[PDB]
C-alpha cells in the first residue's frame, strides 16, 4: 500500500526478484519454512491461501450451491495409489487426461510440458518427491507477466466417489500434473478461474515465452519458414484440428477426423521428390496413437521416389507419434501456436538458436498516461513510449528484402475485476513508428502529438483485440522505431508488459522525459522592487513584512476569485501553508517582504498559465493538459510522475482547478529544492535518518 | 457474478462499508477521494459526542494516495479497512482530548495526544506537524488530526520499506524522492 511499497518492490526486482532465479513468492508463503515446520512437528501441510474449501473449486458453477461440488472429497496421492510417484524418469508417452470436471485445453498446455524435460523442470520442480521428506506440500514456478511467482500447495485433490475429477495420469502413479493444475488454480484464485482459459495463456504461464497463433485456412505465405525457424529455436510449436458443430470428417486423402486433439509440430523439412521439392510437416501426437494411412501421403511411397537414403535414413528414425505428412496438410488441423522461447530457457544448451529479449513495463492512467489509439490524436501521444533499436538483420539467403525481425508482444496484466481469465480483458494494440532521426528522443525526449502527427505508422497494431497480449511478428529494415502500446479507448487504467524476441539484438529502451525543473533565479532584495508592494504590504504585515501562512490566505483572497465562493475561490490554506514553506529559510512560518514578492510573482505566472491552457471563465482544467501546464512551468517528469499528480489533484471528472494546480506546483517545487540542496555534488541521491524524513515527509 | 469474498466474520458497520463500495464500484471495490469521503463524512459525523464537520477532500485524497501502490487514485477495499481500523481508533483517542466538544485540541493538549496515539514525536516533528495542521490559533480539529496521523503512520511504513537492512538510514533518487512526497 503506497509506492514506499511499489518502489520497495521495484527496487528488489530490479536486484533480481520475479526473475526465474529469484521467483516472487505468492501470498508470502515459503515452500521450504511450510515445508520445514511441518518436517519438524511431524504433521501435513493444510494451505491456509487455498482451504480444501468449495471456493477453491469455484463460485456457483463450479461453486457452492452446485452439485458438480457436491460429495467430494479432498484426498491426498498417500491415498489415491500405492506407491505415489511426482513424476517418472523419460516417460515415452503421456497418458494425462481430464477428469469429468476438468477442460481440455488444460490437458494441452501441461501435455505440452512433457515434450521437453529443461522447459517441464522450470514450472515444476524436479526436487520433489512423498518419499523423502513428504510433509504434503509441493511449489511450482508460474510466470506472472513478465515475472515467476512460486506458488505452494498442499496435495489435496477433489475427488467425487474417489476418482480424481480434474486433471490426472490415466495409468501410473504419477501426481505432478494434477498438482501442477491446482497450483495454477490457486494462483488464479480458483480452479474455476482456469475455464475460459486458452491454451496459448498456459503456454506462456508455463513458459516465460511469447507464443504466436495462427489460423490454418489463412496463413503467412512464409509459415513453412517461420515453423523452421522456430523448430530450430526449441520453440514448443502446436497444432490443433477445430470442431466446428458435430464437425468429424474426412475431408480428402484425410482420414475422418476432425477432433479438437493437440499436436506437436516437431519436424518441417523440405525434400526432392521426382524433382517436385515436397515441404514436409512432422507431427507428433503428445499421446502416442499414431493413426494416419501412408507415412507421408501423396502416392505415399515416396520415401523411394528420388528422395536418397541420405535423408531417408533421417526420417522414420525417432519413436511414438511418428507421422511427417505434407505441408499441404492445410487440409486438416484449424490451428498452431508456438511458444517462441525465451534466452534462459534452454539450460545455455548450445542445441537450439536462441531469441533475444527485451521485455518493459507499463501503465495507463486515467487523465494522464490512458492514451487511446491513434484513432484519438488528442491523447494518443500520452500513452507512454519506446525505442526498438534494429541494426543486425537476419540470416537466411533470401526472402523478401529488409531483414530484422522481432516478435511483439503486448500484455495486460489483471486488476480485480477479472473473476476468469479470457474476461474482463481491455482492448490493446500498439503502433510502430520509424525515428526519422531524434538523437535527443533518442530516450532523453517524450514525444508530443505533433510528432505522430506528421509521422504515420508502418505495420504497427493489425487491430486492437480484446485478448491477453496481442502479438505482432515483424520484420522491418535495420533502423530505430518507437512502440506506443495502448488501449483502444482512452481513460482505460490498467498495467502491461511489452516484450521483444527478435532473432537478432535489438536496443530497447524506454523513451521518456528526465525529472527536469528550471524556472526562476530570483535573487532577492529589498529596492527594484519598487516600494509598490512595499508601501500597500508592509500595512499588511502587522509591523516588519512577516505574513503568516494564515494571513497569506485571506490577503490573497481579496486579490484573486474577486471573492465569491464556488469552485474554490482564493486559496486553500494547505496552499498557502505550502505557499510558505516554499520561502520559509527559517521556520517563522511567516513570510518577510523578498521571498512574499516572490510568491506573489511567481503566482502571476500561474494564472496566465492556467487560463493560456483553460480557455474559458470556468476555473476548470483538464488533467490531459497538465503534462503541458506543467512544461511552460519549469518542470518536466516521466510517465510515473504525471500519473502521481493527477492522482493526488485530479477531479472524478479529471478536473485539477487553479488551487490544486497552485500547490501542486509549489509543493512540487519545494522538494526539488529539498533534494537538489541535500544532493549538491550530484550524486542523484540523497541520505536521511526516520527523523529527518519525518521533518521533510510532513511537507 | 455476483460479489464474493466472504468472511462469516463480517462486521456490523464494515459490511454497510462494503455494500457502499460495490453499490459505487461492484467487483472492483474502490472508492476515489470523493466517494471515499462521503463514506467517511457519516460515520464520523453522525455522533452527536464528536463535534467535527466531516473530512476534507484533501484528507480523503491522502487517504487515498497513501493506501494506493498503483498510484490508480482508488481506495482499495482491503486498504480501507486497515484506515478506518486506524481511524475507528483515532477518533477515540481524539475524544479523550477534547472532552469538551469544540470541534478542535487544546494547544499544548496535543503531544499527550500524539504520545497517545502511539506517536511521541521529537521537538522539531512537534513543530512541523502544528505548521502544517494546527489552526489558526495553534488548535487542531478531527479533520487535521486524523490526516495528520494518517500521514504519519503512513510515513514511518514507508521508511521501513525503503529501510529493509535496517540502518536507520534511506537513500533515494530524485525520481523516488517525489513520487513518495508527492504521492501523500
Amino acid at each position: 500500500a503506497g509506492i514506499a511499497a511499489k518502489l520497495a518492490k521495484d527496487r528488489e526486482a530490479a536486484e533480481g526478484l520475479g526473475s526465474h532465479e529469484r521467483a516472487i513468492k505468492y501470498l508470502n508463503q515459503d515452500y521450504e519454512a511450510l515445508r520445514n515446520e511441518c518436517l519438524e512437528a511431524g504433521t501435513l501441510f493444510q494451505d491456509p491461501s487455498f482451504p480444501a474449501i468449495p471456493s477453491a473449486l469455484g463460485f456457483k458453477e463450479l461453486g457452492p450451491y452446485s452439485s458438480k461440488t457436491r460429495g467430494m472429497r479432498w484426498k491426498r496421492p498417500t491415498e489415491i495409489c500405492a506407491d505415489p510417484q511426482f513424476i517418472i524418469g523419460g516417460a515415452t508417452r503421456t497418458d494425462i487426461c481430464q477428469g469429468a470436471l476438468g477442460d481440455c485445453w488444460l490437458l494441452a498446455a501441461i501435455a505440452s510440458l512433457t515434450l521437453n524435460e529443461e522447459i517441464l523442470a522450470r514450472v515444476v520442480p524436479l526436487n520433489q518427491s512423498f518419499q523423502e521428506n513428504y510433509a504434503g506440500i509441493f511449489h511450482f514456478q508460474f510466470w506472472q507477466y513478465g515475472e515467476w511467482v512460486e506458488v505452494v500447495v498442499d496435495d489435496r485433490l477433489p475427488t467425487k466417489d474417489g476418482e480424481l475429477l480434474f486433471v490426472h495420469s490415466a495409468e501410473g502413479s504419477e501426481f505432478w500434473s494434477a498438482l501442477l493444475e491446482k497450483a495454477y488454480a490457486k494462483i488464479n484464485g480458483c480452479y474455476e478461474a482456469l475455464s475460459g482459459g486458452a491454451t496459448t495463456e498456459g503456454f506462456e504461464d508455463f513458459t516465460g515465452g511469447i507464443a504466436e497463433w495462427y489460423e490454418l485456412k489463412k496463413p503467412p505465405p512464409n509459415l513453412f519458414k517461420i515453423i523452421q525457424k522456430a523448430l530450430q529455436k526449441g520453440s514448443l510449436l502446436g497444432c490443433s484440428i477445430d470442431i466446428t458443430s458435430a464437425a468429424d470428417s474426412e475431408a480428402i486423402t484425410f482420414q475422418k477426423l476432425v477432433k479438437g486433439h493437440a499436436y506437436s509440430v516437431t519436424g518441417a523439412e523440405e525434400v526432392e521428390s521426382n524433382g517436385s521439392l515436397q515441404k514436409l510437416i512432422r507431427i507428433r501426437n503428445p499421446w502416442g496413437e499414431v493413426e494416419w494411412t501412408g507415412r507421408w501421403n501423396d502416392n505415399c511411397p515416396s520415401w523411394n521416389t528420388i528422395d536418397p537414403e541420405e535423408r531417408e535414413r533421417l526420417t522414420r528414425r525417432h519413436e511414438d507419434g511418428e507421422f511427417w505428412m505434407s505441408f499441404s496438410d492445410f487440409l486438416r488441423h484449424y490451428s498452431r501456436l508456438e511458444i517462441c522461447n525465451l534466452t534462459p530457457d534452454t539450460l545455455t544448451s548450445d542445441t537450439y538458436k536462441k531469441w533475444k529479449l527485451t521485455k518493459m513495463d507499463g501503465n495507463w492512467r486515467r487523465g494522464s498516461t490512458a492514451g487511446g489509439c491513434r484513432n484519438y490524436p488528442n491523447t494518443f501521444w500520452m500513452n507512454p513510449q519506446y525505442l526498438i533499436k534494429l541494426e543486425e538483420e537476419d540470416e537466411d539467403e533470401e526472402d523478401g528484402e529488409s531483414g530484422c525481425t522481432f516478435l511483439v508482444g503486448l500484455i495486460q496484466k489483471h486488476r480485480r475485476r477479472q473473476r476468469k481469465m479470457g474476461e474482463d480483458m481491455h482492448t490493446i494494440g500498439f503502433g510502430i513508428y520509424e525515428v526519422p532521426e531524434e538523437l535527443s528522443g533518442q530516450t532523453n525526449i517524450h514525444l508530443s502529438k505533433n510528432f505522430f502527427l506528421t509521422n504515420r505508422a508502418r505495420e504497427r497494431s493489425d487491430t486492437f483485440i480484446n485478448l491477453r497480449e496481442v502479438l505482432n511478428r515483424f520484420k522491418l529494415p535495420p533502423g530505430e522505431y518507437i512502440l506506443v502500446p495502448s488501449t483502444f479507448e482512452p481513460n482505460k487504467d490498467g498495467d502491461f508488459c511489452i516484450r521483444v524476441f527478435s532473432e537478432k539484438k535489438a536496443d530497447y529502451q524506454a523513451v521518456d522525459d528526465e525529472i527536469e525543473a528550471n524556472l526562476e533565479e530570483f535573487d532577492i532584495s529589498e529596492d527594484d522592487i519598487d516600494d509598490g508592494v512595499r508601501r500597500l504590504f508592509a500595512q499588511l504585515a502587522g509591523e516588519d513584512a512577516e505574513i503568516s501562512a494564515f494571513e497569506l490566505q485571506t490577503i490573497l483572497r481579496r486579490v484573486l476569485a474577486k471573492r465569491q465562493d464556488i469552485k474554490s475561490d482564493g486559496f486553500s490554506i494547505e496552499t498557502c501553508k505550502i505557499m510558505v514553506d516554499m520561502l520559509d529559510s527559517d521556520g517563522s512560518g511567516k513570510l518577510g517582504l523578498k521571498e512574499f514578492y516572490i510568491l506573489w510573482t511567481k503566482i502571476q505566472k500561474y494564472q496566465k498559465i492556467y487560463r493560456e491552457i483553460d480557455v474559458d471563465r470556468s476555473g476548470t482544467m483538464n488533467s490531459y493538459e497538465m503534462r503541458k501546464a506543467l512544461e511552460e512551468a519549469g518542470f518536466k517528469m516521466p510517465c510515473q510522475l504525471h500519473q502521481v499528480i493527477v492522482a493526488r489533484f485530479a477531479d472524478d471528472q479529471l478536473i485539477i482547478d487553479f488551487d490544486n494546480f497552485v500547490r501542486c506546483l509549489v509543493r512540487l517545487e519545494t522538494l526539488f529544492k529539498i533534494f537538489k540542496q541535500l544532493d549538491p555534488e550530484n550524486t542523484g541521491t540523497i541520505e536521511l535518518d526516520l527523523i529527518s524524513w519525518l521533518c521533510f515527509s510532513v511537507l | 457474478t455476483h460479489y464474493s469474498n466472504i468472511e462469516a466474520n463480517e462486521s456490523e458497520e464494515v459490511r454497510q462499508f462494503r455494500r457502499l463500495f460495490a453499490q459505487l464500484a461492484g467487483d472492483d471495490m474502490e472508492v476515489s477521494a470523493t466517494e471515499l469521503m462521503n463514506i467517511l463524512n457519516k460515520v464520523v459525523t453522525r455522533h452527536p459526542d464528536l463535534k467535527t464537520d466531516g473530512f476534507g477532500i484533501d484528507t480523503c485524497r491522502s487517504m487515498v494516495a497513501v493506501m494506493d501502490s498503483d498510484t490508480t487514485g482508488k481506495l482499495g477495499f482491503e486498504e480501507f479497512k486497515y484506515l478506518w481500523n486506524n481511524i475507528k481508533r483515532w477518533q477515540a483517542i481524539y475524544k479523550q482530548f477534547d472532552t469538551d466538544r469544540s470541534g478542535t485540541i487544546c494547544s499544548s493538549e496535543l503531544p499527550g495526544a500524539f504520545e497517545a496515539a502511539g506517536f511521541h514525536l521529537n521537538e522539531h516533528l512537534y513543530n512541523m506537524i502544528i505548521r502544517r495542521y494546527s489552526d489558526e490559533s495553534g488548535n487542531m480539529d478531527f479533520d487535521n488530526f486524523i490526516s495528520c496521523l494518517v500521514r504519519l503512520d503512513a510515513m514511518f511504513r514507508a521508511f521501513k520499506s525503503l529501510d529493509k537492512d535496517g540502518t536507520g538510514q534511506i537513500q533515494v533518487n530524485i525520481q523516488e524522492w517525489l513520487q513518495l512526497t508527492m504521492y501523500s
